[PDB]
């Protein structure tokens, strides 16, 4: 079903506290300035436990957050002293703010559970060599799992029946911005005419592992 | 067994190029955004839509917030400046190439702020605005942003790429080379 | 035992998940390498509420943390990902972590809670008129709090019995690095012959407020 | 109200230099920290001595597994480095000067890493040495770190001071100044 | 008469092997030993787990201490190293032999240093790897240790084994033939 | 219930005390490094006397020691001695050290007088002959004793009722690695076809003595 | 009266417990056959606390030993455990062993408590430079300290009137079996024209520290 | 400073040479020993004698204890023999040397066995009989022996000296060097 997505709500600031500033890089920098806001939903186990954490910043410093294991707004630096005394004042507020964890967090992850949660990408899995430089060093054999989602992801690498554990480097996930990730997993080892060598990939939009054998 | 996911409500209001964004992003992927211009509801990936709505009258209500805030804040620090922090840049594949198999290229801006930046695409050294998108300023885990432009591209032992960025926090653009390799 | 401070125990890292490592490509920049830990128990109303939170740096990220409200160790980045799954996979070791908020946490809590928590020192208040002979715009009446303890102080202004809020600059609230704070509360107005002005301190320290008077 | 409090245990190990060192921290001060050198605990404030006691070969037993697993995170990571975070540095009166009355400047340096810095306390432009002291270097809530440089001195309208910085990510050594201004 | 007994515990760190081990001892014999690499505390004999336990973290701690310990060994002799001194090797087996009847062939290795070797099997010439255990580097009364391989194998006039011992005190490997006699 | 071992916990060492070497055994053998550290709790009659011995070993050499009958670290030759210095200047060590004869040895011995302690295994008695080759001429008569625990055995031959004290040979008592022993306790004689030899073996595991007969 | 040195009284050895031995070894190398026998006496505050182990040697190996802290002789190898068993049994040796503890060790004790344990000879030291070759104008620094007695010596390095602790080499203390010691103490350190150097020379023999002062 | 002292009886008797020794030791150090051939007690250092006495003869019946215990051991091990350990040799001055001011050369040979060896002193390349002197085998911790040889000489640029040192362990005779250098 289309369910409404509910949005948290930001509290208005007042006066006071003013400080004499601190002195940053600047002088030949273009000066900006910038109300930057993130509150996170932190789920563990689907719904069962939710902390949220409310973060303002002020240009490069985080000031002020709202835990909501804590209950109350807190100062990370001075200039969000005023805030924190100020929210912390007005108990509808913050019995508002308090149950945002319910009428937000919660509530937006009953929606996206339909399919965000269960979104799942297969990856494209690819094996080959590389560095045509035998003076270099040692002979590397790439393993290439791309385009899938999530990113949680499990590449081995298997020589003639028995796995390898030393020798393996990566790129480690890499993430591409339209909700597919991909990784390179490389295998350090001198490949032979006479050897068989195999990259199995679990992941969890696959039944059962996928693997891909490579021979010289 | 493990249900662990995260979901985050950014926004911001900047000054003085009075831009402001508010966006939700899910597990580090952004879920939809919404144009304080447009004010419109705009999903990263269509198919979203089809499960889910957003009123963006909220999103610009808490813009408006967050503007009003700012003044406050430029008052309480006696408008004192911060330095502007320069990005790094990488362009990649978004999978792995094929000649003459189409393709995208993406170039990632990492860890800047203000979330205000100038990227030209290059190909063969001339400028490209044909299959071009990018991303909104996304949240990183600090105070820093990040953000993906793309560029649909043919694969070619021919041609060869260059993503220009430009930021406050840049002496002068920053150029990274692409260019297919077997 | 309970006078004696007891230390988080610091677990082994194996090997796997090696990367590439990319970095951010200094080249003059002189390299360093630095394994950097953070262990920080969080009290709330004293040992009733606790919340452990072990962070782990390398170099400039934070790659790895163990909250004791989520009982496992996570990955912050890929680099701390072999940790994770290696000490997550020894209910030995995860057993003693979660144990520390007894063990470690509210156990020295207890021993600071005699010297620590309780610390108490008063602060010096003066106050003072600057830019005199060398500025024109607007002089300024200091209100000087040095050398007090704990950090959270409340400083007011008086004008002829009637308090002042506005035109009230600060320098915030400064650690001096041994155990002390000092700052600066500064009133923008212009004295007058015939005003009488006075900084009214309230800290803990303090059985009622402190009052310093100044006249023009 | 409620008795809100953080106690952190801070440790770390730097290479190439070889340095290491373990402290606690009680609300953002020093409770003590342990001369990997020395094999000693130092406290802060000599009076918590009195109070409690604290093994420091236990603290160099951590400091010899960061040591070890120093080693794994660089081969983890393939001996990538990244760039040094050049400090800001701060020099302000410990308490209200008045000439004649013994005071102590206090030469805050803040946001660096790695955790090594040359300082020198310059009085009218001479390298002091006598009535100079420091802190081991203090955890932030990031990952960067902070330090206190200390040197007693008499007030006078004649003398000037300078605190001197230098570290790897700064171009030229950075300057603070600091005169008396009745 | 007279309850007398000795525990040990055995501990050590090699460069550039960089191997390392934590074992206990009971008169003599092993009560476990923790595998620097597997994190895990192993039992001599399963049936001893049923009567004690112990943190395998907190051996590798002391590994640890041996790593930073060996450092500063190395430094202080000036990196001199001293002579491998080769192992005596002996085969014999676990209990009287009678053809048909399963038993257990023992390669005795003593007497050597550095804790490095490799061991060789040997049935009619032909390398075996089914049937084959071992113990980690057991200490004896002086600076040097001792190592125990297994074999299991079924008596017959027939076969003849060998085991064979390879270290970096020996000029070639050194090999112990076996075969039954009636 | 919950019997924990505990491990001696080994000190740092620190620097100073630097020595020029020479030729030990270097040149054209593999160079090589190694701490290595025994610490031995001997008993006498269980718990009522103990005595804990910790030697320090770097290569081939044993450079210090820790004899708590003595109280203090002592270097057995230079290399040892920055570390004697050093640790025995830090009294809170040293307590520490002095107490491990109770806090590790008794400890451990406790838990381990349930299981190791009192472990008895029964030994496998054997008779036969050795050296035959055609018709038959017998010169060495073999009482196998094997698989038992713990080693102190006791092996006698008797003759037609009478005992033998000259012409046994043994192999010794030869330990297996895993928690048993065997031994060949060899009588030389020329068996004739009239007599009747018998071993008669004795071991704590055993509530009376053993005894195989054999006759030609 | 000249006191009389008593030596230890060592035992005659039995029949029995006889080995097979272990096969061949070298083959080409001469044979030879040592029964070496070692009776040390440990003293700790002089005659406070006296331990006295003496050790049985067969050729290349401690096969047996009396620990006056056991009070019984104990087998280390086999090839001992015959002797162990002899003397064991026999009471009147072992009361005679266990008083040689009083009738040998702290017999001779006072009576080298007269000449040994006092016997003190002053270091004679000396400095000077190292490293001229061809081209090289400044290295290490020699502080030759020899003929002294006993062998606890203390050498510390100064520069300017501070203290050097670190580029400290050393010969360690060496022995020339004639009853003196010597040693090398070097500091790597970089001579200039303006700079006073000096070694202390702390020793038991010495009512007060030697120094003696360099200059480049 | 604990009066920490050691006093060690060392002896024993070799074949097939035939030889046997008898020796006291304090610290390290010999105190007197005794010739078993010439049944005369000889002080390491002359004065000692006026401070105690010893009877020689009962040394010689320790010796004669130990003989007959020697061929007991022989028939209990079945005459096996073990390898023999060739010793290592340092040649140094016994304090520092100037030109024209007698001194002593010390050949240190240490850790060997079985305790005999041949040492000879080379002048120049030629062999020196005249103003030298031994100990008799000193004992070490463990199993093996040591000694020193002397060589009373008269420091000279024009001459150079060699300790030639042969065991049976020894392949070929071990000859070190010794010139003057200043
Ligand atoms: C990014 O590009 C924008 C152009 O859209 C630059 O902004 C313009 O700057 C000029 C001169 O500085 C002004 O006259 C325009 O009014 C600006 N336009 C807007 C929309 O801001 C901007 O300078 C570039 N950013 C950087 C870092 O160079
Ligand atoms: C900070 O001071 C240290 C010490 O003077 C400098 O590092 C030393 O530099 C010299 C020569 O460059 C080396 O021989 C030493 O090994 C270095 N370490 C030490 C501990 O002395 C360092 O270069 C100075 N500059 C900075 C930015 O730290
Ligand atoms: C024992 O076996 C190991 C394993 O093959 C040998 O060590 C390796 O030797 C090769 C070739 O010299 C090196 O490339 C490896 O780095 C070594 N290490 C390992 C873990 O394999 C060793 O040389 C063999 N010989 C002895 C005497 O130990
Ligand atoms: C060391 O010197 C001894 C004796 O000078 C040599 O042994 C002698 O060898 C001859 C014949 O080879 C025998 O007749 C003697 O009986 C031996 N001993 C003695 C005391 O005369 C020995 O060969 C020399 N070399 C070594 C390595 O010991
Ligand atoms: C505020 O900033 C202005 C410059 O923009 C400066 O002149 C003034 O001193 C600052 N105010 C205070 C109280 O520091
Ligand atoms: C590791 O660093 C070296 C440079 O020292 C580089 O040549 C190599 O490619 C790096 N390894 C990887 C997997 O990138
Ligand atoms: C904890 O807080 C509650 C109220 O929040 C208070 O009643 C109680 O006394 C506190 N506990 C302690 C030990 O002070
Ligand atoms: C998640 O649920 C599991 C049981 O399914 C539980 O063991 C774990 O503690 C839960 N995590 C949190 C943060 O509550
Ligand atoms: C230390 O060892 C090195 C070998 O790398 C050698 O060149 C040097 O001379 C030695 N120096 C000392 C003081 O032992
Ligand atoms: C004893 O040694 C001899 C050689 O000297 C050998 O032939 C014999 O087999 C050995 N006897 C025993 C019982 O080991
Ligand atoms: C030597 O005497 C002191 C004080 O009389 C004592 O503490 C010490 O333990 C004694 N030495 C020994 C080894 O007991
Ligand atoms: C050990 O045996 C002795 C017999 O001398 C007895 O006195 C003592 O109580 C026993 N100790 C233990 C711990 O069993």
């Amino acid at each position: 079903g289309k369910k409404v997505i509910t949005a948290f709500n930001e509290g208005l600031k007042g006066g006071g506290g003013s400080l004499v500033g601190g002195g940053s890089g600047g002088g030949g920098s273009r000066p900006w300035f910038l109300e930057y806001c993130k509150s996170e939903c932190h789920f563990y186990n689907g719904t069962q436990r939710v902390r949220l954490l409310v973060r303002y910043f002020y240009n490069l410093e985080e000031n002020l957050r709202f835990d909501s294991d804590v209950g109350e707004f807190r100062a990370v630096t001075e200039l969000g002293r005023p805030d924190a005394e100020n929210w912390n004042s007005q108990p509808e507020f913050l019995e508002q703010k308090r149950a945002e964890v319910d009428t937000v967090c919660r509530h937006n992850y009953e929606i996206f559970d339909n399919f965000l949660v269960p979104r799942r990408v297969e990856p494209t899995v690819t094996v080959y060599p590389t560095k045509t430089q035998p003076l270099e060093h040692h002979n590397l054999l790439v393993c290439s799992v791309s385009d899938f989602y999530p990113g949680n992801i499990e590449v081995r690498w298997f020589r003639n029946g028995k796995e390898e554990k030393t020798g393996i480097v990566s790129t480690g996930l890499v993430r591409n911005g339209d909700w597919t990730f991909q990784t390179l997993v490389m295998l350090e080892t001198v490949p032979q005419s006479g050897e068989v060598y195999t990259c199995q990939v679990e992941h969890p939009s696959l039944t059962d592992p996928v693997t891909v054998e490579w021979k010289a | 067994i493990k249900e662990e996911h995260t979901i985050i409500q950014a926004q911001f209001y900047l000054l003085p190029d009075k831009r402001g964004e508010f966006m939700f992003d899910f597990d580090g992927d952004e879920i939809f955004h919404v144009d304080i211009e447009k004010s419109e509801t705009i999903w990263r990936l269509e198919e979203f839509a089809k499960f889910a709505s957003f009123e963006a009258q909220g999103a610009l209500a808490n813009i408006a917030v967050n503007k009003a805030n700012l003044d406050v804040m430029k008052e309480r620090s006696n408008n004192t400046p911060d330095a502007n922090v320069a990005p790094e840049v990488t362009v990649l594949s978004r999978s792995p190439v094929n000649l003459g198999e189409p393709n995208i290229l993406i170039c990632f801006i990492d860890k800047f702020s203000p979330p205000v930046v100038n990227v030209t695409w290059l190909r063969n050294g001339r400028p490209v605005t044909e299959g071009v998108s990018e991303t909104v300023f996304l949240p990183r885990d600090d105070h820093l942003f990040r953000k993906f432009h793309y560029l649909t591209f043919l694969p070619s032992t021919d041609d060869f790429y260059d993503c220009e960025v430009d930021h406050w926090g840049l002496e002068e653009p920053l150029r990274k080379h692409w260019e297919f390799e077997e």
